RNA sequence: CCCAUAGUAGGCCUAAAAGCAGCCACCAAUUAAGAAAGCGUUCAAGCUCAACACCCACUACCUAAAAAAUCCCAAACAUAUAA
């Protein structure tokens, strides 16, 4: 539970857009599950997790807006859930 | 610094001895000779 | 393979993944029935640490080792190749594959000692101050015991301890 | 037999 | 000093009213309904020992739950000394 | 560290690692669990 | 935090053991006792009630009171003061499936079963399991004469148990 | 002058030691290692009765219930998840969970082949006998973190926006 | 899907009235006034007694020779009676009480003057004899821990085994002897007196077949 | 590795026994979880395990040391067809 231990205190908002009909959204959905885990959300009540289920067909994306005003974009077309979580934790620690 | 108490090859504690490949081969050769002797005495 | 690029564009970090060309196994293996690439190409018991052209196909660009599941090798061949790769790294047969160094860190000058068939790490073993008697001699290990089953054209078998 | 896929929201 | 209140000891009252159900001071004892007003499954409920694994149908969720509970008991017994 | 012949993990937090040619059972929650192979 | 405990209706007191917990967590013991008594005034005293206390960070408490315990329901229905010691062997009390169904109707109003929306058949099965754990045998039908005979037998058995307890106390005094 | 039985391993005569070395167990060695040879497959055990019951339940649910929707079961707290399940039960939306391994053959061999990509990861079904899409949608919106992965209404596959518009219809 | 499996039928076993091990005396009640020679052949060679299970399902098997005294008996009894379950497990001995007289001379005595006075008693044990046998409504995985502890603390080599483990060990030894690829064997050479090897071998080797050396038994010798 | 609601603090003793000081039972709710396997609390809370779910970890399945006194002790070698 590295993400839960680190917390979402410097994170203003997390948004995950993915098309369930596509097959590359597996890692994005795993990341969404990990972030939406009760412990991670309870670490920081201010942070809100938004889910965008669409049939547009665009590649899945994750946008994280931090309290410092910066943003982190992770495209799940060719990224894994572990890599996305590692980048998220690194950026949380940086901010 | 490496001492064997008393005489090397007699006593409670002895210098260890190890079997060599040529010794094994010689024993096998003699065993084969004696087996052939057994066969020729069989008749 | 797959590559990951991180770009901090306009105070907005973007992480992207791209797919690059990947090598494919050479056609017509001599032994299609084999369950590992080594036994498919009949390289079992027929390779050593100096076969860099074989070792480099199972290692990371920075000198690491690839997973057994990804490579498709069996446990025995995986361990043998890992030992051979360690020996090759210690012998300096893979200059292109070097450990990644953080920016601004320049290694200090160190003495150069050519070596080969290095089983243990250079900075782990202690000097043999007391060799002991002939019947209890402390031998210096040379090579890897896992390669004892390699083909030995010479009549004398490999001496794994000097 | 198999049901048709959901039409895209863009279309 | 704090114990349960006094319980009814009249057999007729116990067999004709739901003394245990009666819990409010203002509310009175609820008379027991007849078999016509009670459902059949209530009288079909098991009152003896739990049904054995052999009795339970092999494809029944009750059978699978019983097998899972037996496996949990076996694991607990194995790990008790461990 | 305490020298031992058979290294064992006194708790789940303990982890085994081979360093300097010897095995070590390291721990952080309970530092007294640290053990060195003899 | 959440504090779940069994509190008898109308018998809340500022003493131990619930009082120290409320004091440690910041809950006003006297205020909790007053509120519990006010909410359980309509309920007969001595009835055990499950109570869930939610403690907010500003040291304010919210109390939820559940339905009375099925053990107490069965004991009151069967006229039992103390349950069977060796359950499954000695029959402390005797109840009917009608009593079980009525207790299931009452207990179905509890939040735990209400949220799951489980059938009254499941509630009845749970009550049957509870009765088996208590030692009160459940029969399909019971008559007044049979219940009176069972009460006489249970009174004789309780007299024997009292004699055994007196003998054990005498042995302990001798020790 | 040691006796025949000693507390320590007595030193053997050299000829006896050579005899012991010669008469050593030589294990049989196959010409080709078995791991480097093809292994015939082993027939798996018969289908579990629980798996068969799950298949029957899935078939019955898909045949009877009209409103069928797939939602990624996010790791909510048990109390809040039970509360949401009770709220769904208020409008007869019975949340169902079945293993993906059991569910896949039914979808592959049934009319729901195109629904296969929607069942990757932790997923549950908000299925009701009658269409209550508006209530389902508002209950989904009550928890923004919990998403709605489209679904299929009355043998008609629809996306999340299709589910949104069906209630408006 | 998790593959549930049927539980064993351990519940069919009935526990006797006395599950725990009985007390073993230091010496027999009747003293022995006849001192005995140091017969070391009673712990030499394969065990000819108590080699099979009788009333239990697990046992402590001895892979070597030695003498068990009151300290070993107390260690075994205390460990088993402390780590066992009286309701589900029962244990019995397979070795008798110490009966063999052992003599010790006074400290500082020279050689000569006569055999010393009796000091204590021991129970001879050979390789292959069960020491303690357990059974009941349990499994070998629940007893192996303390049985292996006792075996390790025993004066000789010992191991916790069950019926299946012992049968598998015997079958593996038989298979090794059957499929051994070495054309020369100790038993054959000793029986045929090849190379005059009986000049250095022992008369007991004709039956031990090179598997026993004093009180030590080598399982790897085929 | 991920998660872990509930009849119920099952009765029995005990000032107190809440799964975890003792005795008996050891059923049952939820598709999914022992009237509790190992920690904890004076007792409760509080923690892992056996649960569900996701999902190829595709575990090795051999055990294991060392220290004396003048100064370690041949030098060396893993590769050319068993003699
Ligand atoms: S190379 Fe053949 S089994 Fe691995
Ligand atoms: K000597
Ligand atoms: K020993
Ligand atoms: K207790
Ligand atoms: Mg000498
Ligand atoms: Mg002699
Ligand atoms: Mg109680
Ligand atoms: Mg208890
Ligand atoms: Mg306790
Ligand atoms: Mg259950
Ligand atoms: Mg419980
Ligand atoms: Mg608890
Ligand atoms: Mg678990
Ligand atoms: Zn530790």
């Amino acid at each position: 539970a590295a993400l839960a231990r680190l917390g979402l205190r410097p994170v203003k908002q997390v948004r995950v857009q993915f098309c369930p009909f596509e097959k590359n959204v597996e890692s994005t959905r795993t990341f969404l599950q990990t972030v939406s885990s009760e412990k991670v959300r309870s670490t920081n009540l201010n942070c809100s997790v938004i889910a965008d289920v669409r049939h547009d067909g665009s590649e899945p994306c994750v946008d994280v807006l931090f309290g410092d005003g910066h943003r982190l974009i992770m495209r799940g077309a060719h990224l894994t859930a572990l890599e996305m979580l590692t980048a998220f934790a690194s950026h949380i620690r940086a901010r | 610094r490496g001492r064997i108490p008393g005489r090397q090859w007699i006593g409670k504690h002895r210098r260890p001895r190890f079997v060599s490949l040529r010794a094994k081969q010689n024993m096998i050769r003699r065993l084969e000779i004696e087996a052939e002797n057994h066969y020729w005495l069989s008749m | 393979f797959r590559e990951v690029v991180e770009t901090q564009e306009g105070k907005t970090t973007i992480i992207e993944g791209r797919i690059t060309a990947t090598p494919k196994e050479s056609p017509n293996p001599p032994n299609p029935s084999g369950q590992c690439p080594i036994c498919r190409w009949n390289l079992k018991h027929k390779y050593n640490y100096d076969d860099v052209l074989l070792l480099s196909q199972f290692i990371r660009p920075h000198g690491g080792m690839l997973p057994r599941k990804i490579t498709g090798l069996c446990q025995e061949e995986h361990r043998k190749i890992e030992e051979c790769v360690k020996m090759a790294h210690r012998a300096g047969l893979l200059p292109n594959h070097r450990p990644r160094l953080p920016e601004g860190v320049v290694p200090k000058s160190k003495p150069q000692l050519n070596r080969y068939l290095t089983r243990w790490a250079p900075g782990s073993v202690k000097p043999i101050y007391k060799k002991g008697p002939r019947w209890n001699r402390v031998r210096m290990p040379v090579g890897s015991p896992l390669l004892r089953d390699n083909v030995c054209y010479s009549r004398t078998p490999w001496k794994l301890y000097h | 037999e198999a049901l048709a896929g959901a039409p895209l929201d863009n279309a | 000093a704090l114990k349960d209140p006094d319980v009814c000891t009249d057999p007729v009252q116990l067999t004709t009213y739901a003394m245990g159900v009666n819990i409010y001071k203002e509310g009175q004892d609820v008379p027991l309904k007849p078999d016509a007003e009670y459902p059949e499954w209530l009288f079909e409920m098991n009152l003896g020992p739990p049904k054995t694994l052999e009795e339970l149908d092999p494809e029944s969720r009750e059978y699978w739950r019983r097998l899972r509970k037996q496996n949990i008991w076996r694991h607990n017994r194995l790990s008790k000394n461990k | 560290f305490k020298n031992k012949t058979v290294l064992k993990k006194r708790c789940k937090d303990c982890y085994l690692v081979k360093r300097r040619g010897r095995w070590y059972v390291y721990c952080k929650t309970h530092p007294r669990h640290k053990q060195r192979q003899m | 935090g959440v504090i779940r405990a069994i509190v008898r209706a109308g018998l809340a007191m500022p003493g131990p053991p619930l009082g120290p917990v409320l004091g440690q967590r910041g809950v006003s013991i006297n205020q909790f006792c007053k509120e519990f008594n006010e909410r359980t005034k309509d309920i007969k005293e001595g009835i055990p009630l499950p109570t869930k206390i939610l403690v907010k960070p500003d040291r304010t408490f919210e109390i939820k009171i559940g339905q009375p315990t099925v053990s107490y329901f069965l004991k009151a229905a069967a006229g039992i003061e103390k349950g069977a010691r060796q359950t499954g062997k000695e029959v402390a009390g005797l109840v009917t499936l009608k009593h079980v169904y009525e207790i299931a109707r009452i207990k179905a109003q509890d939040e735990a079963f209400a949220l799951q929306d489980v059938p009254l058949s499941s509630v009845v099965r749970s009550i049957i399991g509870s009765a088996r754990s208590l030692g009160i045998r459940v029969v399909k039908d019971l008559s007044s004469e049979e219940l009176a005979a069972f009460q006489k037998e249970r009174a004789i058995f309780l007299a024997a148990q009292k004699e055994a307890d007196l003998a054990a106390q005498e042995e302990a005094a001798k020790k | 002058g040691s006796k025949a039985v000693t507390r320590h391993r007595r030193v053997m005569h050299f000829q006896r030691q050579k005899l012991m070395a010669v008469t050593e167990y030589i294990p049989p060695k196959p010409a080709i290692h078995p791991s480097c040879l093809p292994s015939p497959p082993s027939p798996p055990q018969e289908e579990i009765g629980l798996i068969r019951l799950l298949r029957r339940e899935i078939a019955a649910v898909f045949q009877d219930n009209r409103m069928i929707a797939v939602c990624q079961n996010v790791a909510l707290s048990a109390e809040d998840k039970l509360l949401m399940r009770h709220q769904l039960r208020k409008h007869k939306i019975l949340m169902k969970v079945f293993p993906n391994q059991v569910l896949k053959p039914f979808l592959e061999d049934s009319k729901y082949q195109n629904l296969l990509p929607l069942f990757v990861g932790h997923n549950m079904l908000l299925v009701s006998e009658e269409p209550k899409v508006k209530e389902m949608v508002r209950i989904l919106r009550t928890v923004p973190f919990l998403p709605l992965l489209g679904g299929c209404i009355d043998d008609t596959i629809l996306s999340r926006q299709g589910f949104i518009n069906y209630s408006k219809l | 899907v998790k593959t549930l499996l049927p539980v064993p039928s351990f519940e069919d076993v009935s526990i006797p009235e006395k599950p725990k091990l009985r007390f073993i005396e230091r010496a027999p009640l009747v003293p022995k006034v006849r001192r005995e020679p140091k017969n070391l052949s009673d712990i030499r060679g394969p065990s000819t007694e108590a080699t099979e299970f009788t009333e239990g399902n697990f046992a402590i098997l001895a892979l070597g020779g030695g003498y068990l005294h009151w300290g070993h008996f107390e260690m075994m009894r205390l460990t088993i009676n402390r780590s066992m379950d009286p309701k589900n497990m029962f244990a019995i001995w397979r070795v008798p009480a110490p009966f063999k007289p052992i003599t010790r001379k006074s400290v500082g005595h020279r050689m000569g003057g006569g055999k010393g006075a009796i000091d204590h008693y021991v129970t001879p044990v050979k390789a292959g004899r069960l020491v303690v046998e357990m059974g009941g409504r349990c499994e070998f995985e629940e007893v192996q821990g303390f049985l292996d502890q006792v075996a390790h603390k025993l004066p000789f080599a010992a191991k916790a085994v069950s019926r299946g483990t012992l049968e598998k060990m015997r079958k593996d030894q038989e298979e090794r002897e059957r499929n051994n690829q070495n054309p020369w064997t100790f038993e054959r050479i000793a029986t045929a007196n090849m190379l005059g090897i009986r000049k250095v071998l022992s008369p007991y080797d004709l039956t031990h077949k090179g598997k026993y050396w004093g009180k030590f038994y080598m399982p790897k010798r085929v």
